[PDB]
């Protein structure tokens, strides 16, 4: 996958996290991302590896 | 009887805990440094 930039591997799943209308992606504890934003749906979706 | 008192002392089990965890959270930290290259991703080199 790749959204906007953010180059990576993994399975897509519907989130449960809640992003502020500025946010596009979010990062986990030791910092690695682990949630995006659908630019063009504008869905958040998890990444688990 | 008063032994749950006491309770309701396992900082050295809590303690073991810690130290795994601060040793794996470093560790993948440590995959964000250059090391005095041009990057720290190898696809973007
Ligand atoms: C981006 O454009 C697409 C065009 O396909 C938009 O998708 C449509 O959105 C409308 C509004 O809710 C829906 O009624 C349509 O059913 C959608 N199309 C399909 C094929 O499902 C999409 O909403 C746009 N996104 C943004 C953020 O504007």
């Amino acid at each position: 996958f790749n959204f906007n930039g953010l180059t990576g591997t993994g399975v897509l799943t519907e989130s449960n996290k809640k992003f502020l209308p500025f946010q596009q992606f979010g990062r986990d504890i030791a910092d690695t991302t682990d949630a995006v934003r659908d630019p063009q749906t504008l869905e958040i979706l998890d990444i688990t590896p | 009887g008063k032994i749950q008192d006491s309770l309701s002392a396992l900082g050295k089990l809590q303690d073991v805990v810690n130290h795994n965890a601060q040793a794996l959270n470093t560790l993948v930290k440590q995959l964000s440094s250059k090391f005095g290259a041009i990057s720290s991703v190898l696809n973007d080199i």
